[PDB]
């Protein structure tokens, strides 16, 4: 009606090709996925999976794990609701019985004192939570009243349990949800003691120490095996080059999490060549560990791709000894600065000492 | 009112989106009418200044300077050189930075850093495009024919005369076609000018003589030039340049450049030594070698 | 009004081509130039009005 | 479909040549989907009416 | 538009004439011309938007003067007076609008129509209807491209890393016969027999006409191929493509081919006949690669790769074309003329028939 498509032309047209615009938005976006992100929040799409049966505990265990403020409105809707529903039968009972009825001394009402159901929502928040003021109470020969009062008793005995439950666990579990754990953004191939050694700087934000940190590097690479084995994701574990060989380290000042690369380590073929965006040489650091406090074991990985990897630089000297105690800068924390060194290839670093 | 509300806001915003998407065609034009104009017309007196038509073929310079890409302008830096009418100053260098340099500067078509270039005595750069384009003949490279009138696509848009230029455009390449072209005055249906060959429009470029009594030819040689088509080009050119005109010539074809009075071969903005025989080829190492 | 208007708008647009300098043709590729005198002329000639 | 099972004759070229399909493929078919647009329109008009 | 898409392909040549305002004005007369058709559309669409606009309100005008004044049937009461004015909008979309539900109908009517007769036309004939190798074996030999009326070709009569070179005159049987064998002209009577030894299998193909598509030079070149960086530069350096890419402003992705970037009818035979060698098939069929082509030495640098090619793949190959540089050498030629096949004579009995062997050389 009010459309220019009053009538359609449907004509033909002849237009060149102009495909190219001035703004490269189109092809701008080259993104490629990775199964651990930056913040360490992997994801990978765990496509069709059997469809494992729900349960209502997982119901109640989202309760107990839900937020704060969510909490309270979860309970007080719950306590509102449960005074509120014993209060209308409270009121159906008393109506069943002429309590509600104008006024006659003849009859003892179920409930004594109860006229309406302002009455009724007073008399179900006094019985459930306990108060008993007594201007209204329960009368006998009335086994309905004795009945519900047991049950409104027994149920509200079970919510308030729960709530205590849900706050009881609250405080012991949701205190272990903060990961104040920080990597380096950009990881570093260097050349320390003549030997080359992949590094990355972690520290800690929280002032107590994570107990018993144990770090585990794991190179993740479509590696076809030669026999003719295929894998998408397969994880290569990497040494550490600690003092003792072990995975322990320990977190006061930030370190460098540093690997000799050798022989045994996959990255003996590393260059920077294919050191681009778009090549498959991912490194996932995992540093495990207890925080003392609680006691809950923490966990905070790490992903850094080719990319991020900078080739021939090294971390910035972070802790300064002052006249009584260390300082950390943590500003220049995880940035790196380049250094006269050697850029040929790992693999073809073992000539050099074969020649010297 | 309320009833119709509901449709009413429907549409508005409906209309709204499709203005929005056609509104964008204006911009699309607006964009185009902000493209720059080089000159319409030169800054001199046309009363006097100006001749008639350079019917003798004569052209002088003053340090040339051209200019393309204004980044970088390795081409035709500072280079003078003097016209011999009735001549044949072929023109053949570096295929890559000495091929098309004379060819892009000829027709002020092109930037110019510096540069000083006089017709017979008057100011070619500050006499206007049109004007001076107006009387100067030139060749093509490729066979391009504009579809509708052939006859129109020979003869000028004035038509100052039919008969004799379409008599003497026949004798100058094929005559027994051109009388027996079914076209004739009109000859509406070029048809793409697929009857025509690829050499036959150089003719018509050769017809602007006829047409306009110039001596100076920009000859250029490309796609399948023959030997034939050449040798009948060449007497045509060489009859034209005996009784009025000049030749001037730049291919990349060696048997062409070879039968050159003298040679301007360029590379780079440079351009070599030039000789009466072949710009001296058996003394020179350069040009022999690599015309072999 | 819309009909006068593309009447007048088509004929500034073909009186600024013709004063194009040679590195315009060089450079600009010529389907988007028949595309804005093609597709573009099109939607004003016919379609802006309505 | 029958293009590709369609003959090169020049008969079967020139009469309907490629243009001639392709502007049949743009053109008729979208004249055939907006009448289905229209078709349910086509059966309730009367009936508003 | 036609007029002026000529016009603005040869901006060089039209701008260096001068005659560029000249023929501004040859496009601006065509456009006067049209302007007096377009009145029309803007003068009759304002009859249109008038009526549609103005239509309603006379309805209502007529409806509410003889109600009241005329037929004076009762009084115009709010209730009932407005409860019809809605009425009359939502009325007057269908009764505006079922004038193009009917054209719609005619023009669906007319495209099915148009439709049906395509969908019933002629038809190519149906699949499956000691060499040693991939063979063909023709002994009947009797085809024509038209199913009925005058059928021309007949007695036709012609294994694997053969370099069979069909030569004769234009007309006389050689591209139809090619055509004929790939399956895709009419069958009258006969029996040819496809070999399969490594219903047909894929035939490379580059016929006489150029075709190609609207996509980069390596999208034309590789036609749906992997891409494979020796055989790709292998090819282009056989077709000497490498300058005409490198003056491409994208170099190898420029948008070759039709409603692309115009070329010349050598360049295209070039590409063309090289698509055909990069499909590295078990049988490669060519068609005169230099028929529209000049080139002196191209048809050396087309022998070295044909001569390349052959060695590495023995892929059969039947080369016909009409160049008298390697024509007796080392060819299985073979002769129709006159619209019918004559013999499959190789070098040595050529001489036994000596028609027209001392013409290449
Ligand atoms: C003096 C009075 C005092 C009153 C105070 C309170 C009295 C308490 C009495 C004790 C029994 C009450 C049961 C309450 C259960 C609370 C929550 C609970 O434990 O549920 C959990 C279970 C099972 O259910 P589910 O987890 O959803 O199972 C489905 C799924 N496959 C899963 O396993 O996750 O448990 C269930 O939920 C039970 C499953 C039974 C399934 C039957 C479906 C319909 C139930 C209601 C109708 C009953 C049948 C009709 C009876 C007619 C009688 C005339
Ligand atoms: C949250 C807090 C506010 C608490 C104050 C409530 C104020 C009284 C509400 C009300 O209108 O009650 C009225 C009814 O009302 C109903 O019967 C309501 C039933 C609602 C059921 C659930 C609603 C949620 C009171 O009516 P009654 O109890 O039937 O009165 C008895 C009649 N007599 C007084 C003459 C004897
Ligand atoms: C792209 C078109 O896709 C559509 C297709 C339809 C279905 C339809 O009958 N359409 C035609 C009707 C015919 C009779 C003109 C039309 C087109 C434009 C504007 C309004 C209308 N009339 C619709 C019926 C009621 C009055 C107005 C609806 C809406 C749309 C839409 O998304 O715009
Ligand atoms: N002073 C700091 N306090 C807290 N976190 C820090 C601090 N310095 C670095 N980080 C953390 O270390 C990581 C990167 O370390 P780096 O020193 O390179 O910081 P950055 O380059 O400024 O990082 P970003 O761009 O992520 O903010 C990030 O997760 C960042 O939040
Ligand atoms: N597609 C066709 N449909 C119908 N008749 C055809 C067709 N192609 C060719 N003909 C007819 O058959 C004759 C022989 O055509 P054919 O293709 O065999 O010639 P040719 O010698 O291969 O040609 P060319 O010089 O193009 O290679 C033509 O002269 C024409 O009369
Ligand atoms: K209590």
């Amino acid at each position: 009606m009010l459309s220019r498509k009053g009538i359609i032309p449907e004509e033909y047209v002849l237009t060149r090709l102009a495909e190219d615009p001035t703004e490269p938005r189109y092809r701008t976006r080259e993104r490629r996925a990775r199964f651990v992100s930056k913040k360490g929040n992997c994801n990978v799409a765990h496509k069709n999976i059997r469809e494992q049966g729900r349960f209502l505990q997982d119901v109640f265990t989202t309760l107990v794990d839900l937020k704060w403020p969510h909490t309270l409105l979860i309970f007080t809707m719950s306590f509102l609701c449960s005074w509120l529903l014993f209060a209308m039968v409270w009121w159906l009972i008393a109506f069943a019985h002429g309590d509600l009825a104008p006024g006659e001394g003849t009859n003892v009402p179920c409930v004594t004192s109860i006229h309406s159901f302002s009455s009724a929502f007073l008399f179900s928040i006094e019985v459930q939570v306990t108060i008993g003021f007594g201007g209204r109470m329960v009368t006998e020969e009335c086994p309905l009243a004795i009945l519900i009062l047991i049950v409104q008793n027994i149920v509200g005995l079970m919510i308030n349990a729960i709530m205590l439950g849900c706050i009881f666990m609250k405080t012991a579990q949701a205190h272990r949800r903060a990961e104040t754990l920080i990597f380096s953004k950009h990881a570093v191939i260097t050349l320390r003691h003549g030997r080359l050694c992949f590094m990355l700087r972690v520290g800690d934000l929280r002032k107590s120490m994570i107990i018993s940190a144990t770090i585990h590097m794991q190179v993740v690479r479509k590696t076809t095996s030669p026999e003719g084995e295929v894998v998408p994701l397969h994880q290569v574990d990497i040494p550490m080059e600690n003092g003792v060989g072990g995975n322990s380290i320990f977190l006061v000042a930030p370190l460098i999490i540093y690997h000799v690369i050798d022989s045994n380590s996959p990255l003996y073929d590393l260059a920077p060549s294919d050191l681009h965006h778009h090549q498959d040489l991912e490194i996932i650091v995992i540093l495990e560990g207890v925080v003392e406090t609680t006691g809950i074991t923490t966990q905070a990985r790490t992903s850094y791709l080719a990319d991020e990897i900078l080739w021939g630089q090294r971390f910035v000297p972070i802790v300064a000894e002052e006249d009584g105690r260390y300082s950390v800068d943590y500003s220049k924390f995880g940035n790196t600065v380049k250094v006269p060194t050697p850029l040929c290839t790992a693999r073809q670093l073992d000539e050099d000492r074969s020649l010297l | 009112y309320a009833l119709m509300v509901s449709n009413y806001l429907n549409w508005m915003v409906r209309n709204l989106a499709d203005m929005e998407i056609q509104l964008g065609a204006v911009k699309r034009i607006h964009a185009l009418l902000k493209t720059e104009a080089e000159s319409y017309e030169g800054l001199l007196a046309p009363s006097l200044i100006p001749k008639n038509w350079p019917d003798q073929g004569k052209i002088q310079i003053q340090n040339l300077s051209v200019r393309y890409d204004s980044s970088l302008k390795p081409v035709l830096k500072h280079v003078n050189t003097l016209i011999s009418p009735g001549q044949k100053i072929g023109i053949c260098g570096r295929t890559g930075s000495g091929k098309s340099s004379f060819s892009l500067a000829f027709f002020r078509m092109v930037d110019m850093f510096e540069g000083r270039i006089i017709i017979d005595g008057i100011d070619i750069a500050k006499l206007p495009l049109h004007t001076l384009r107006s009387r100067l003949s030139i060749i093509l490279q490729d066979p391009v024919l504009f579809s509708g009138t052939i006859r129109f696509n020979l003869d000028p848009e004035k038509k100052c005369s039919d008969s004799t230029l379409w008599e003497a455009l026949e004798i100058a390449q094929l005559k027994l076609v051109v009388k027996a072209l079914p076209g004739g005055l009109d000859a509406i249906i070029t048809e793409g000018g697929e009857n025509f060959s690829q050499g036959q429009r150089q003719l018509f470029c050769l017809a602007r003589a006829f047409v306009r009594k110039t001596s100076i030819f920009i000859m250029d040689e490309a796609t399948a030039s023959i030997d034939m088509a050449t040798e009948n080009i060449l007497q045509k050119v060489v009859m034209t340049a005996f009784a009025d005109r000049t030749v001037v010539t730049i291919a990349h074809r060696v048997h062409t450049i070879l039968s050159a009075d003298l040679v301007m071969v360029l590379k780079r903005g440079a351009i070599l030594e030039f000789d009466k025989p072949e710009t001296l080829l058996s003394q020179k190492d350069s040009v022999f070698a690599s015309f072999v | 009004t819309g009909l006068k208007v593309a009447k007048r708008l088509h004929r500034s647009l073909l009186n600024r081509i013709i004063l194009a300098p040679m590195r315009f043709f060089e450079t600009t590729p010529l389907g988007s130039i028949l595309n804005r005198f093609s597709s573009d002329c099109n939607t004003i000639d016919q379609h802006i009005p309505s | 479909n029958k293009i590709m099972h369609m003959s090169t004759s020049n008969l079967s070229m020139g009469e309907m040549t490629a243009g001639q399909i392709c502007n049949l493929v743009a053109i008729d078919t979208n004249q055939l989907m907006w009448f289905f647009f229209l078709c349910p329109n086509l059966w309730t008009m009367p009936v508003q009416i | 538009l036609k007029q002026t898409n000529e016009m603005l392909r040869g901006m060089k040549l039209l701008k260096l004439y001068a005659w560029e305002s000249i023929f501004c004005s040859r496009v601006e007369v065509t456009r006067r011309k049209e302007m007096t058709s377009l009145r029309a559309f803007a003068v009759y669409t304002s009859i249109s938007i008038f009526m549609n606009t103005a239509i309603p309100i006379a309805a209502v005008l007529i409806t509410f003067v003889g109600h009241v004044s005329f037929f004076k049937e009762s009084d115009l009461s709010p209730s009932v007076a407005f409860a019809s004015l809605s009425l009359f909008h939502i009325l007057v979309t269908p009764l505006f609008l079922l004038s193009s539900v009917v054209r719609s109908t005619v023009k669906a009517l007319v495209s099915v129509q148009k439709l049906s007769e395509f969908l019933s036309s002629a038809e190519i004939r149906e699949e499956q209807c000691d060499a040693d190798n991939f063979c063909v074996q023709i002994i009947g030999g009797f085809f024509t491209w038209t199913p009925d009326g005058i059928p021309t070709l007949s007695n036709i009569t012609i294994p694997r890393g053969q370099l069979t070179m069909i030569v004769g005159q234009v007309g006389c049987g050689k591209s139809s016969l090619l055509l004929a064998t790939l399956g895709e002209m009419q069958k009258v009577s006969g029996a040819v027999f496809w070999n399969s030894n490594l219903s047909r299998g894929p035939v490379a193909y580059a016929s006489q006409k150029p075709w190609l598509l609207n996509a980069t030079v390596e999208e034309n070149i590789t036609f749906e191929s992997p891409f494979n960086k020796q055989r790709y530069k292998m090819v282009i350096e056989a077709c000497s493509l490498q300058p005409d890419i490198d003056i491409l402003p994208h170099g190898d992705q420029t948008q070759i081919g039709e409603r692309g970037i115009n070329l010349s009818g050598g360049q295209r035979q070039r590409i063309s006949v090289a698509r055909a060698l990069y499909q590295q098939t078990n049988v490669v069929f060519l068609d005169d690669p230099f028929s529209a082509l000049d080139v002196h030495l191209s048809d050396h640098l087309m022998q070295a790769g044909i001569l390349e090619l052959l060695r590495d793949d023995k892929r059969t190959v039947v080369l016909v074309t009409h160049k008298l540089q390697y024509l007796p050498h080392a060819d299985w030629i073979i002769a129709m003329k006159d619209g019918t096949i004559q013999r499959e004579g190789t070098l040595k009995d050529f001489q036994r028939s000596e028609c027209q062997l001392f013409e290449h050389w």
